[PDB]
């Protein structure tokens, strides 16, 4: 076994997710004869620290409008996910886990609408499963 | 209310008097604006004129700032806050996601007319 | 006389001195009107004071006089409902 060290807030949300699915990260950078491992946020102390993140589009072809559209798509999900969700947020966005969905317009082009999505690998395959999921039937 | 019209904000007026609490910032007078925009956001066909608009914005404005914070007269993740209930029990005050009834209600206000980082 | 208890509280200083006072206060019995005050005056100082120790102090206390016998405990379990919802 590989003996190392975990920032006490990280335990400290691990813990509280547990008692009341999610899986924790793992960031480690290796050290003078021995090994500890850092949160994110924690690990921007070493400062440099760039943060980049990958913000993917996923494009639909839809007559309908875009609020109403957001509302039955919150609620199937909420339905799909057997009520994980118990949090929302003010501009009318319903986020899982880490992953942000907002509405938001496209750049120049009125015949188009795109949204625009980004989440990390874990989550980008867990939203690729899904997309491609929603993709294969829905009620259209 | 449709019927009423210009009548909700005369009832309201009269409800607060009649509660003897002329300060809107207790659990009761915003848990009664949720309500009351909950009942617009159920219909959405439901227009209404300019001052309508306006009084239904004042009052939601009245009814965040209120929950935003209260004053402390005595006599997996999830989000909330705490205050201080009017005479009754903090946990009475059954109300999720206030910040999504504002929501709902914007989207009834933009379904009625056909309407870096993330917002 | 609730007054004594009351002055002689807010006459004693909150760190320490506070911890000695309620201990004293504690070893020498009460009584069933003694008891429903120094309640009150119990949780009105647990809500101005902010020390963890002296918070675990008051909440032993208000044990200590829930197993009164004669008294008739029903508005400070309400308070008490509060306090937890609070703590």
């Amino acid at each position: 076994s590989i003996p190392v060290g975990i920032s006490l807030g990280l335990l400290k949300r691990e813990m509280a997710q547990g008692l009341l699915p999610r899986l924790l990260h793992g960031t480690l950078i290796m050290k003078e004869s021995n090994f500890r491992l850092v949160s994110s946020e924690q690990a921007l102390k070493e400062l440099a620290e760039h943060q980049l993140r990958f913000t993917c589009r996923v494009h639909l072809h839809d007559t309908r409008k875009e609020q109403e559209t957001a509302l039955r798509v919150y609620s199937h999900l909420k339905s799909v996910l057997k009520d994980h969700c118990v949090q929302h947020l003010p501009d009318g966005s319903v986020t899982v886990e880490s992953v942000l969905l907002q509405a938001a317009a496209p750049s120049e082009d009125p015949g188009t609408k795109v949204l625009l999505v980004s989440w990390t690998y874990q989550d980008e395959e867990l939203g690729s499963f899904l997309t491609s999921l929603l993709k294969k039937g829905l009620p259209q | 209310v449709v019927q009423h019209g210009v009548g909700l904000g005369e009832a309201l007026l009269e409800a607060e008097t009649i509660e003897e609490q002329e300060s809107p910032v207790n659990c009761f007078r915003k848990l009664f604006v949720c309500d009351v925009l909950p009942l617009i956001i159920n219909n959405h066909d439901v227009r209404l004129p300019a001052n309508l608009l306006y009084k239904y914005l004042n009052k939601a404005a009245e009814f965040y700032i209120n929950y935003v914070t209260r004053s402390t007269q005595i006599e997996s993740k999830r989000s909330s806050q705490k205050y201080i209930i009017e005479g009754l029990t903090e946990k009475s005050s059954q109300i999720v996601d206030p910040w999504e009834r504002l929501f709902k209600i914007l989207n009834v206000v933009g379904m009625r007319c056909e309407w870096y980082g993330d917002i | 006389k609730s007054a004594a208890l009351h002055i002689d509280l807010c006459k004693a200083t909150s760190p320490a001195d506070a911890l000695q006072y309620l201990l004293q206060f504690a070893r020498k019995p009460v009584e069933a009107e003694s008891v429903e005050g120094v309640v009150r005056i119990l949780l009105e100082h647990y809500y101005k004071e902010n020390d963890p120790s002296v918070r675990l102090k008051i909440a032993s206390l208000l044990g200590l006089l829930s197993k009164t016998a004669g008294f008739s405990p029903d508005c400070i379990m309400d308070d008490a409902i509060n306090i937890l919802q609070n703590e």
